């Protein structure tokens, strides 16, 4: 369920700064997220698929 | 000789002792009571450290007796000793002169005094001067002491008293990890990067660009707001200066009077109380 | 009584400075700037603006990749568990990578995070160089501030870098963490045979128990004659006041000699400036020429000879 | 935060800086907790030899039936009390070895009997009993098994070390120099002997797991580096205490006892006397120490002893 | 193969010959002010022999000053200031005793040079120091006392006047002197905020460098809106006389 | 119950700075409670659920 | 008490309620943070069961 | 979908700043995937991919 003066945030908020701060936090967050995916099992580029690429 | 504009400045009287008796410069220096005083001591404690260079730790005929700048070592007495005078070869020396330098310093500081008095200035100098001698009696004063005995005092070698620094350390096994030290050593360098950021700063707004003329209280200020965003202000760098110097040199003090007197376990271990907190 | 200049008793405040305007070519200043009235009993109240353009933001970022990775890595050690990371803090480090792997990228498990976070703060801190030459240069200020900081790099690359890559392996450089930087700076005087007999460590230490005696004699000097506006130093050294004749005068009284306003700075930054290079000089040597700086000592003749009083049988002998 | 005055002592020469400090209120505390149990009255060493009197005597053969009889009551006060005879005996057989506890005991005599009679340039005249581990225990209280550390994401490979912890005296150095050094025999030189490079391979990070060690025994003795080092020269034999060529002699010591003893009877101790990584509980400078530089404070129990000596 | 001379012993000789170069440079710039120095050697070689030391002074370095002020070069030529006093003894190192009143003597504590008869200015080019009269734009800092109408005690704890304004350095916005309207002639006098306690429950300032009826005789502004680099050591150094000379036991000795 | 003036409140606490720090609590909170909830036998990621991803190619 | 409601002619209203909410919402942190590193914890205690367990 | 005013972002942000933000934003990340990959399986320089140079002296 939604609010219909929702758009008066933008009289109440920046929209410069709101901007800029999404898009810092979520490319932060997406950092964060991939560092911590490939720190567990669900690593994609160490897990030798589709092949071991390391040869003798 | 005298520079150039001081002759107007060479005023009697401001003395706290001695009056007309000492009121006088001798070439630059100024005596006054505490130059006397001073001198005595100073002269004293300088030929005693030669002499105890003559003898060396054990006789002037004997292998270990040197001139080498590195060597030469007077060393306190054995802790036996307790806090009582030892026999002059057998670390009374030591004792005398750390009496002599004690002497030396504290003269040096109301020396100081009479010549802000003269001159009409503030008492910052010998206030800060007196947190180094503060230090150098907790080292050969208070901590000893506290333990018992002068023995605890350092030697006076140039390399010897880097051997009593390594082996007083390593008695806690990990003497980086006092929590003073770590506080002092945060000053000392906090310290010299202020100090060259300062030196820096001056000169290169009385030194600018070629063609350009001296730079402006507005530009010391606008610099260090473009790196950091902030600048702490012209009179207050140094104040902030000697905050950080003041404050490297008492920490020292604390962190050198706790270790034996309130603290004989390793350091690292103390940052258990920490650990065992019941919070995790 | 008298007041010390210690604390500022009354605040007055004025329309924030913007700052020199700078040449075509720099960007526009970011941030609205504040007041601390805090901050304005030790010195000035004004937070803000700031400088923010290319070099800069290149720096920051490459720096908050960098702590990131640190902070991230230390967090992983706890297995996540936020409250053993506040716990362990102190303790918590990321580690330089095996010696196995001698100067080759190591695994992202076993060092690679390491060799990442000395890379991206390397160039954030270089950059921060070109970030204070570039703000020198638009005010039309000499560079004294850049040449103490390349000192202070210098220093820097030694430790992590330089004597590393020298010496054949990135295991020799220094860890990330708070207590475990102290574990390396011990273990590395252990194993160059005491750092107290290296002759650029001696120096490193007169320079830096310089930089704090000429901080402090400065220091107060200067407020000791700030009754004469002697903090005002650039109209102290083009047009000499009572405040410089009374400072150099205190002290060629005391000790025989005396500077000038000027020419204290000069003194305080070589000292400062010398503590560095003299620093950087000393790890060089270690390890690469000097493998234990006691029996270098000894070979010239420096080290301090004792009666024996303690001795011990040698069981590789026996 | 403790009080002044402390205890001290010097240990070098004058003005090196070789001296301990310690609190005193603790130190007599911890004398109090370093008891040594009064031995039992002697007992008369004549008649036929246990070899000839018992059924399945292996080890304590030539002790009379007196003797041996008071050996018996001895360990039994110093290892399980509580318990009785019975903890390493079969009820209603004596000889029988059907029992885990007899098994590892025998071993156990055989182990004080090596410390007693070859072991001399570690343990001296004082020597040891079952009590200096056990202290009325079955399992000893500062017996140790390897440390796995804390949990890392499967991603990321466990260092060994910054992490705060006990073994090595609450430093952030390598947290488990037991394995490596007093079970292994992993080399602890790093020090150079000639001022210039060329013939020194060791690295830094054998210095810190080195230095881990050496932060371990010294809180297994209770004592600081100068106890055994003039640290202006930690390699240097000849300006080190007597204390360190002691030490020396410990650690192999330690070694024959993990490798020799208690290691070849990991078959037969449960599961419980086990750590993570499936090794038995065993043996370091605290295990016998327990924080003093000479375990008990070097009271002398061993010598009213015949049976924990060889022959 | 085996040399005495290895890498260490060398760069640490090449650091001291560095080192010792540097020292040199530094004492040469150490003697742009004050050198060559007044001697009595100077004076009986009638001039002939300038004592300046080693090392030897450096060739001028030359400042310019912004907004066309001039240009500044050091070391200068200075021309002898006569000294308002006379030797307590004739003997070399002795002091001298200032002539007349001594608050008044320029001389001692009281001292100062002639700095330049003009202002320090802003970046921007008007005067840097100035009342709040004029520099409107400036507050007193919410939280903090309004100087204006405190009064003014001397060291003695007498009534000196009452502040009559604040004078604020406009490139680095702090108070730097107080301006007191002086009870005894109505003047309107400069006072050093260095030279100045605030009592402020109170409502007073105190001011330990000299008594109330000395406030009578501080140095005056030619311009009421604005101070020189001139006046303003004039005025500082008339405060720092009164710390030696305001009462008798400034003297010394305690004992 | 909530009290019928509790509007009010927006006379007494800026409602920008209030949006500011419960959206900035907010993310901070998540943050931890899953790195908590992660460091726990409750890791969703670590479990080898449904499978081991490094088995397959180990 | 009758006259309790004076207290906010003392203290100012708006930092007692801004400071309530930091204290609480630190306090709620810390009571947590402690609970959890005892034997209290619930979500180390493999209760219903061990989710790790599951996984081999 | 997009947005047929979205040119009007440039009322909103300033360009200069945008530009220099996605040019410093893009070096780092470059650099950071590269060594990102080059420590793991996918290393194409120590590989020995075609041959080891290491190997042939
Ligand atoms: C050489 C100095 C002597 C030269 C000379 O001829 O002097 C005669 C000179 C008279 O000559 P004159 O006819 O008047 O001519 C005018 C002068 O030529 C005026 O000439 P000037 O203005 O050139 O004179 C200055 C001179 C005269 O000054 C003095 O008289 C005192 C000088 C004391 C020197 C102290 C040196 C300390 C060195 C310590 C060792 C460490 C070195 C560094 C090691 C590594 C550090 C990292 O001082 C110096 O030349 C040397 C000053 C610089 C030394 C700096 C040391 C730096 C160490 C590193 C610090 C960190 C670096 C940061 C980068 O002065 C005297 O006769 C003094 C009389 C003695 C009075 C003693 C009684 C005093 C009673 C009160 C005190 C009681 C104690
Ligand atoms: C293994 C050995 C230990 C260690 C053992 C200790 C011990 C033990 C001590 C310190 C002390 C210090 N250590 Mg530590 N410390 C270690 C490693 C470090 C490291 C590092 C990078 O690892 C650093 C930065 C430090 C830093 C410090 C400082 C905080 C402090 C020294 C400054 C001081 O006392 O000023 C104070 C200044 C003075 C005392 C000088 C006094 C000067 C006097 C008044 C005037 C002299 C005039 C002179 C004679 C004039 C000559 C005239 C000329 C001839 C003309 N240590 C290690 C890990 N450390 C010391 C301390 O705190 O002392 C208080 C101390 O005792
Ligand atoms: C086994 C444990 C569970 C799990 C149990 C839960 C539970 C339970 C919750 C979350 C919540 C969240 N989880 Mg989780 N979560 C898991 C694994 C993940 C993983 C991952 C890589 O494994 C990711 C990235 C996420 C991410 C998220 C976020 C989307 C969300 C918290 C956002 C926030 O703090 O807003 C703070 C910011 C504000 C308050 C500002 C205003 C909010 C704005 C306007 C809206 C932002 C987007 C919004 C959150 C979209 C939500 C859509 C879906 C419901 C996810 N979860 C697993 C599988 N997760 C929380 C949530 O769903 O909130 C609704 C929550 O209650
Ligand atoms: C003379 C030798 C000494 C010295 C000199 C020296 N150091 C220097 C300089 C000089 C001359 C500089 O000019 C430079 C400087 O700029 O100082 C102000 C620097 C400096 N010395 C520094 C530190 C330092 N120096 C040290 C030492 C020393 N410096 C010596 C003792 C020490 C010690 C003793 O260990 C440290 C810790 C820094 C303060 C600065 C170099 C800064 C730098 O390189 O920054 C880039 C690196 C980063 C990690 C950038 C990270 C960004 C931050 C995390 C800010 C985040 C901003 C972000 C936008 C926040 C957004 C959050 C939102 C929620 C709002
Ligand atoms: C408190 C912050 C720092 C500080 C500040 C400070 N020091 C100061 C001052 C101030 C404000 C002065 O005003 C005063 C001065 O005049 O400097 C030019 C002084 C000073 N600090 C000095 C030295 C110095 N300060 C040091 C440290 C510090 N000083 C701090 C870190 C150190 C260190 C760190 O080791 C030393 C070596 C001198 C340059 C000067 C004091 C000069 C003085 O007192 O002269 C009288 C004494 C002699 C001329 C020699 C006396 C000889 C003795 C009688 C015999 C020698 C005995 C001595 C104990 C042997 C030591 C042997 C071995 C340790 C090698
Ligand atoms: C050679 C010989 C005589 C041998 C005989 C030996 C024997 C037997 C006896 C001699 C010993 C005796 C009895 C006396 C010697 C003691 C005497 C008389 C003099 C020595 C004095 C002394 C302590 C000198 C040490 C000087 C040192 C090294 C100081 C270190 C600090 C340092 C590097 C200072 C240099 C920079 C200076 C001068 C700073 C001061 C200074 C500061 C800090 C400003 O802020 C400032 C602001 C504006 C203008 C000027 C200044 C200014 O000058
Ligand atoms: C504390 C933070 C102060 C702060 O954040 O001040 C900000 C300005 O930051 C700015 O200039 C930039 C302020 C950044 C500087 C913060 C302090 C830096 C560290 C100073 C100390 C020196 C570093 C150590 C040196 C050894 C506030 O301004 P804005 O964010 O633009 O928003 C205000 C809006 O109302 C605009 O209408
Ligand atoms: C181990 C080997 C030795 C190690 C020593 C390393 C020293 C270098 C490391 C530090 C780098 C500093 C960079 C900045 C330099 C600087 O900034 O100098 C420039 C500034 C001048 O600028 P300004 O302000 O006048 O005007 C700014 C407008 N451009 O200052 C100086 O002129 C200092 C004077 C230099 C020092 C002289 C030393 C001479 C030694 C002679 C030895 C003779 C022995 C002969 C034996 C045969
Ligand atoms: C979870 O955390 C978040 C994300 C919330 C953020 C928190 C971060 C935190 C808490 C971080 C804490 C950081 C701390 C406490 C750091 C302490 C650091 C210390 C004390 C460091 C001290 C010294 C380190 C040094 C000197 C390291 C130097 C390394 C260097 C110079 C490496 C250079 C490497 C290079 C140039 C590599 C090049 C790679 C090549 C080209 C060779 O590739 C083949
Ligand atoms: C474990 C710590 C033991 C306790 C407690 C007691 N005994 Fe023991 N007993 C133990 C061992 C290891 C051995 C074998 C010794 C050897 O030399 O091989 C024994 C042996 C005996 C015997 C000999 C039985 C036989 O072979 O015929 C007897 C009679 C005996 N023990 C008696 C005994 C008593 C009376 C005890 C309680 C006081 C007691 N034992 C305790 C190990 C341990
Ligand atoms: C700048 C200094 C240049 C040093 C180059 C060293 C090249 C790697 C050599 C390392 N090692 C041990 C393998 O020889
Ligand atoms: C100013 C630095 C001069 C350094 C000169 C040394 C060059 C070769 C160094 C390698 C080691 C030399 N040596 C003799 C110690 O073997
Ligand atoms: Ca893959
Ligand atoms: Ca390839
Ligand atoms: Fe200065
Ligand atoms: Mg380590």
């Amino acid at each position: 369920t939604m609010n219909a003066n929702l758009y008066k945030i933008w009289l109440i908020l920046d929209p410069r700064r709101v901007l800029v701060s999404i898009v810092a936090f979520q490319i932060v967050l997406g950092l964060l997220i991939h560092m911590i995916v490939l720190s567990t099992d669900l690593n994609w580029l160490d897990d030798n698929i589709p092949v071991s690429y390391q040869a003798l | 000789a005298m520079l150039s504009f001081e002759k107007k400045y060479r005023v009697r009287g401001g003395t706290l002792i001695g009056g007309d008796l000492f009121d006088f410069w001798v070439g630059p220096f100024y005596v006054g009571f505490f130059g006397v005083v001073g001198f005595c001591f100073t002269l004293l404690g300088v030929l005693l450290i030669v002499w105890g260079a003559t003898i060396g730790p054990t006789g002037p005929t004997s292998d270990l007796q040197t001139y080498n700048l590195w060597r030469i070592s007077i060393a306190p007495p054995d802790l036996s000793y307790g806090l009582r005078m030892a026999p002059l070869t057998e670390g009374g020396l030591w004792q005398i002169i750390t009496i002599c330098a004690a002497g030396a310093f504290i003269s040096w500081a109301l020396r100081e005094v009479e010549i802000c008095r003269k001159l009409g200035i503030g008492f910052h100098v010998p206030f800060a001067f007196s947190f180094a001698i503060g230090a150098y009696l907790v080292l050969v004063f208070v901590r000893p002491l506290l333990m018992g005995a002068w023995g605890h005092g350092f030697p006076y070698g140039i390399l010897s008293h880097l051997d009593w620094v390594s082996n007083v350390g390593y008695q806690f096994l990990h003497f980086h990890y006092n929590p003073a030290h770590m506080l002092a050593i945060s000053f000392f360098f906090t310290n010299c990067l202020a100090l060259s950021m300062h030196g820096s700063l001056i000169l290169s707004v009385t030194n600018p660009q070629k063609g350009e003329p001296v730079k402006t209280s507005e530009h010391e200020n606008t610099f260090f707001r473009d790196i950091v965003g902030y600048s702490i202000g012209a009179l207050a760098i140094h104040r902030l200066g000697l905050f950080l110097a003041l404050s490297a040199a008492f920490w020292s003090a604390v962190c050198i009077l706790i270790s034996g007197p309130f603290w004989t376990r390793g350091w690292p271990e103390w940052w258990n109380w920490w650990l065992e907190l019941p919070l995790w | 009584p008298e007041y010390q200049n210690i604390f500022t008793a009354v605040q007055v405040r004025a329309p924030a400075y913007p700052g020199v305007p700078l040449p075509k070519g720099n960007l526009p200043r970011i941030g609205r700037p504040i007041f601390s009235y805090w901050l304005g009993k030790i010195g000035d109240a004004q937070i803000g603006p700031i400088y923010l353009g290319l070099t800069g933001t290149l720096s920051i970022f490459f720096g908050l990749v960098a702590i990131s990775i640190i902070g991230f890595n230390m967090l992983a050690s706890v297995h996540w568990d936020v409250f053993q990371f506040l716990k362990h803090f102190f303790w918590l480090g990321l580690e330089p990578p095996p010696p196995q792997y001698g100067l080759r990228i190591p695994p992202l498990s076993e060092g690679g995070w390491w060799l990442m976070a000395g890379l991206f703060l390397t160039l954030s801190i270089l950059l921060w160089w070109v970030r204070t030459y570039k703000r020198a240069e638009a005010l039309g200020m000499s560079q004294h501030l850049s040449w103490a900081f390349a000192a202070a790099i210098f220093f820097y690359l030694v430790l992590g870098f330089i004597r590393p890559v020298m010496m054949g392996s990135w295991a020799k450089a220094v860890p990330f963490g708070i207590f475990p930087h102290l574990d390396w700076t011990a273990a590395f005087s252990i194993r160059y045979g005491n750092l107290y007999y290296n002759p650029f460590h001696m120096l490193s230490i007169a320079f830096l128990y310089g930089s704090a005696l000429l901080f402090a004699m400065h220091g107060a000097t200067i407020l000791s004659v700030s009754r004469f506006g002697g903090d005002r130093e650039i109209d102290q050294i083009t047009h000499r006041g009572t405040a410089a004749e009374r400072a150099a005068l205190f002290w060629r009284w005391t000790m025989g000699f005396n500077v000038t306003m000027e020419s204290i700075h000069r003194w305080a930054w070589w000292c400062a400036v010398l503590t560095v290079i003299t620093a950087g000089i000393g790890i060089l040597l270690s390890g690469t020429v000097v493998d234990n700086w006691y029996l270098w000592a000894v070979k010239h003749g420096m080290a301090p000879a004792y009666p024996e009083v303690v001795t011990a049988v040698n069981p590789y002998e026996t | 935060c403790e009080g002044p005055p402390p205890g001290t002592e010097q240990i070098g020469y004058r003005g090196v800086g070789m001296e301990n400090y310690y609190n005193k209120r603790q130190r007599a505390l911890s004398i109090q907790a370093n008891q040594p149990v009064e031995s039992l009255p002697a007992a008369d060493s004549t008649g036929p030899k246990a070899s000839e009197v018992y059924q399945n005597v292996q080890v304590l053969k030539d002790l009379s039936v007196g003797e041996f009889t008071r050996t018996m009551v001895a360990v039994t006060t110093w290892v399980s009390p509580k318990e009785g005879c019975n903890y390493c005996h079969v009820p209603g057989n004596w000889a029988s070895d059907d029992i885990y506890t007899k098994v590892v005991s025998r071993r156990m005599f055989e182990l004080v009997r090596a410390a007693n009679s070859d072991w001399k340039a570690h343990v001296a005249e004082t020597g040891v009993t079952c009590y200096t581990c056990h202290r009325g225990n079955p399992v000893p209280k500062y017996a140790w098994v390897t440390d796995p550390g804390p949990k890392y994401p499967s991603g990321l490979k466990p260092t060994g070390q910054n992490y705060g912890s006990k073994t090595v005296a609450y430093a952030s150095l390598p947290f488990d120099p037991l394995t490596p050094f007093l079970d292994q025999a992993n080399e602890i030189r790093i020090t150079g002997n000639a001022a210039l490079a060329g013939s020194n391979p060791a690295s830094l990070k054998q210095a810190e797991w080195t230095f881990g060690l050496m932060m371990n025994i010294s809180d297994s003795l209770g004592v600081g580096c100068t106890f055994c080092h003039n640290t202006r020269a930690f390699n240097d034999w000849t300006q080190s205490t007597p204390k360190r060529t002691t030490a020396w002699y410990a650690i192999r010591h330690v070694r024959d006892i993990n490798q020799n003893y208690i290691w070849p009877l990991n078959d037969v101790l449960p599961a419980s006397r086990k750590g993570p990584y499936g090794d038995p509980l065993r043996v370091s400078c605290m295990t016998c120490h327990q924080a003093v530089n000479k375990p008990l404070y070097g009271a002398q129990m061993a010598k009213d002893y015949p049976g924990l000596y060889k022959t | 193969i085996t040399h005495y001379i290895d890498a260490a012993q060398i760069t640490i000789w090449a650091f001291w010959l560095f080192f010792f170069g540097l020292i040199i440079y530094l004492r040469r710039e150490d003697k742009r002010e004050g050198y060559p120095l007044d001697s009595d050697r100077t004076e009986r070689s009638g001039g002939r022999v300038k004592v300046v030391g080693f090392p030897d002074l450096p060739d001028p370095k030359t400042f310019v000053l912004p907004h066309n002020g001039g240009t500044v070069v050091a070391p200068r030529v200075e021309a002898p200031v006569a000294v308002n006093a006379t030797p307590f003894s004739p003997a070399p190192g002795s002091p001298l005793v200032p002539n007349g009143d001594p608050m008044l003597s320029g001389f001692g504590p009281a001292a100062s040079p002639d700095r330049p008869k003009h202002c320090d200015l802003t970046f921007e080019g008007l005067p840097k120091i100035v009342p709040m009269r004029v520099a409107k734009e400036f507050s007193i800092a919410e939280g903090d006392p309004d100087p204006r109408g405190m009064t003014v005690v001397g060291l003695d704890g007498e009534v000196a006047g009452t502040v009559s304004d604040v004078w604020v350095d406009r490139s680095e916005p702090q108070i730097r002197y107080l301006e007191v309207e002086v009870a005894a002639n109505k003047k309107k006098v400069l006072l050093p905020i260095g030279f100045s306690r605030f009592d402020k429950k109170a409502r007073k300032v105190k001011v330990d460098a000299i008594k109330a009826a000395h406030f009578a005789n501080v140095p005056t502004l030619s311009n009421p809106d604005q101070v020189t680099l001139y006046e303003e050591d004039k005025v500082c150094a008339y405060y720092a006389g009164g710390k030696l000379y305001a009462t008798a036991e400034r003297a010394g000795p305690l004992l």
